[PDB]
This record gives C-alpha cells, sequence and structure tokens, in this order.
C-alpha cells in the first residue's frame, strides 16, 4: 500500500469533430456527444429517462410506423437508418452523452 | 466580478434566444441614446462656434 | 375543424412554451417602441426622454 | 451649393465610429466560425 | 549528353519553381484543366493514384484556404515528380481521334 498509490485526474471534455472519411465502407456510423456527469451522479437517472423516451432503432424491429419514440417513427417511415442507439456512458467525474446511429450517405444529414 | 461575469451573463440573458433577443433589442434602445449623445457632444467640441447651436445667444427673442 | 388538440398533452405543452411566448412579446413590442420613439412610452423611461 | 455640408460630416463621424465597432466585431464573428476550419488537421492513412 | 540541354532543363526547372505548385504539395498532374479528355484519364486511374491524387489536391486546397505553404523540406522536388497522368491521357486521346477520323469517312 504505503507508496505511490495516486487518485485519478479529472478528464478535460473537448467537443470537437474526428471525421474518418472511407467511400469503400457502405454504410455511414455516426456517434455524438455531449460531455456526461458521470457515475455517482443524481442526474444520471434522469437523463436516462430522457435517453429511454429517444430509445433505439434497428430495422429488423416489428412495426415501425407506429413506434412510440418520434425519432424511431421517423427513421423507420422515412427508411432513415439501419440502427441507432442512445446511451450515457459513466467514467468517474464525467461520461458520454448522446446517441450513435448508422445508415446510407443521403441520410446522414436528416438523421442527424 | 472580473472573471465570473462573462458566465453570470450567459446564464442570465444569452441561453435563452428570447432573453437573447430581449438584451439586444432592450440593449439597443440605451445604446442609441448613448451614442447619438457622446457623438453630438464630440461633434459639438469639435467646432465650439462655428454652429448656430453656439451663437443662439446673439440674436435674441 | 380543432378538436384534436384539446387534452392533457397539449396543455402541458403550452404550459411549457408559455414563459417563451411571454418574452417573444416583450422583444416585439419594445423593438416596435424603439424603431417608432413612442413618445408616449418612453416619457416613463429614466434616461431615455431625450426632450 | 451644399447646405447638407455639416449634417453629412457628422454622419460621417458616426459612420466612421460606428464601422469602427463593427468591422472589428463582423471580422470576429467570421473569424470564430472558420477557426473549426482554420484549424482542421488532415491525415492520410492509405493502406499499405 | 549535352551543356545546353542541361541548359532548357535548368529554364524548365526555374518555370517548375516558379509555378509554385510544389509549394503546395502538387505534382504537374494534379493541376492539369479537367476536361472530358481529363475527366476520364482520371477515371481510368488506378485505386492507389486516385487516393494519392485526391489527397494532394485536399492539402493543397486546405493550405489554399490559410493562405499557407508546406515547409520547403515537404515541396515537391522537379525531379521526383512524376506524371502519373501522361500515359492514361495520351491513351484517352488516342482513342478519341480514333473516332474522329471514323467520323470523317
Amino acid at each position: 500500500d504505503e507508496d505511490a498509490v495516486p487518485t485519478l485526474s479529472p478528464c478535460r471534455f473537448t467537443g470537437s469533430q474526428i471525421c474518418h472519411r472511407e467511400d469503400g465502407l457502405p454504410l455511414a456510423h455516426v456517434a455524438i456527444a455531449v460531455e456526461g456527469p458521470g457515475w455517482a451522479h443524481p442526474d444520471n437517472v434522469a437523463l436516462q429517462v430522457a435517453n429511454a423516451i429517444i430509445g433505439h432503432y434497428d430495422c429488423t424491429y416489428g412495426g415501425g410506423a407506429h413506434l412510440s419514440s418520434p425519432l424511431a417513427s421517423i427513421a423507420a417511415t422515412n427508411k432513415l437508418c439501419q440502427s441507432f442507439q442512445t446511451f450515457n456512458i459513466c467514467y468517474a467525474d464525467t461520461g458520454l452523452l448522446g446517441a450513435h446511429f448508422v445508415c446510407d450517405h443521403m441520410s446522414i444529414d436528416d438523421m442527424m | 466580478v472580473a472573471p465570473t461575469l462573462t458566465a453570470r451573463l450567459y446564464s442570465l440573458l444569452f441561453r435563452r434566444t428570447s432573453t437573447f433577443a430581449l438584451t439586444i433589442v432592450v440593449g439597443a434602445l440605451f445604446f442609441e441614446r448613448a451614442f447619438d449623445q457622446g457623438a453630438d457632444a464630440i461633434y459639438e467640441h469639435i467646432n465650439e462656434g462655428k454652429l448656430w447651436k453656439h451663437i443662439k445667444h446673439k440674436y435674441e427673442n | 375543424m380543432l378538436t384534436r388538440f384539446l387534452g392533457p398533452r397539449y396543455r402541458q405543452l403550452a404550459r411549457n412554451w408559455v414563459p417563451t411566448a411571454s418574452l417573444w412579446g416583450a422583444v416585439g413590442a419594445v423593438g416596435l417602441v424603439w424603431a417608432t420613439d413612442w413618445r408616449l412610452i418612453l416619457d416613463w423611461v429614466p434616461y431615455i426622454n431625450g426632450k | 451649393a451644399e447646405p447638407e455640408h455639416d449634417h453629412r460630416k457628422r454622419m460621417g463621424l458616426k459612420m466612421l465610429l460606428m464601422m469602427g465597432l463593427l468591422l472589428p466585431l463582423v471580422y470576429a464573428m467570421k473569424r470564430h466560425k472558420w477557426s473549426v476550419l482554420k484549424s482542421r488537421k488532415l491525415a492520410y492513412r492509405p493502406p499499405k | 549528353v549535352s551543356a545546353s540541354s542541361r541548359w532548357l532543363e535548368g529554364i524548365r526547372k526555374w518555370y517548375y519553381n516558379a509555378a509554385g505548385f510544389n509549394k503546395l504539395g502538387l505534382m504537374r498532374d494534379d493541376t492539369i484543366h479537367e476536361n472530358d479528355d481529363v475527366k476520364e484519364a482520371i477515371r481510368r486511374l488506378p485505386e492507389n493514384l486516385y487516393d494519392d491524387r485526391v489527397f494532394r489536391i485536399k492539402r493543397a486546397l486546405d493550405l489554399s484556404m490559410r493562405q499557407q505553404i508546406l515547409p520547403k523540406e515537404q515541396w515537391t522536388k522537379y525531379e521526383e515528380d512524376k506524371s502519373y497522368l501522361e500515359p492514361y491521357l495520351k491513351e484517352v486521346i488516342r482513342e478519341r481521334k480514333e473516332r474522329e477520323e471514323w467520323a470523317k469517312k
């Protein structure tokens, strides 16, 4: 124990963009996030609710137009993607809160 | 006070595009006064006796 | 034909957009006040009555 | 020939003092939005 | 073999440096006007040359945007400059001129 155990440093969030463009691949993956509060925070519960409301989609989902989620509904009706998923990844004192999706090259905008 | 004030501005006035617009509109009225004052008074001071606003006292009533 | 729009959700959602809509008329009038120099109103405002 | 003379020079001062605020601020507004593009770093990563 | 053809070469190397596409990592064949003959020869380029070409131009337009230039180290040496398009372009024009003679009879 006694010698040179350190605690974790806090991690700076940038917010920033990384675009690795490869038209040889047949579909686009985007993953967007704002900064999360992380493990401890009471706000996780409430964010997870809001996330749940947006939810997730997949082209194998049963019954499309009538989904509760307005994202997932429009996604399915207008064939705007193949998949999405909301998320809230937690770390100590920080985390990534957003969604990731997958779609055709002419969907990336509308999906966004 | 001298750092955490751009902050205080942003929370109260700049977050909401309403209060943003309200700030620019409320802020513009106060600016139009202070500018047409100051600048007219700058324009006064650079002539000082060329203009009928200064002559006025000469030919009375 | 607007019967559609009368239910719990709609009143929640109006109640949501009320402080905003309040402020948008504040923006719009005070702008019209300033742009016309409405005289009648502006006399009330200290500093700005420049006469 | 030109009774507007002193009125136009008065507006001119304002025009000069106004431009003197706006030009740096409109510049600061552009410089901002292009800052994304001005600092973007490219990397090319082909196979072999 | 020659003092003088080394001079026409020195004139050519001058104009090359002077043109200054090199300065933005470009090659002479990056700079060519796209007409139909050119457009097709880009079509005909193999995967790598195409991918290398798009990167060169992408890097250059980026510099051109930020009004900058490469380190002198990173410029394109006149000797190191490959006319990767030349043979394709020539083959295209060659094919076109055939079609053009046939159209005459």
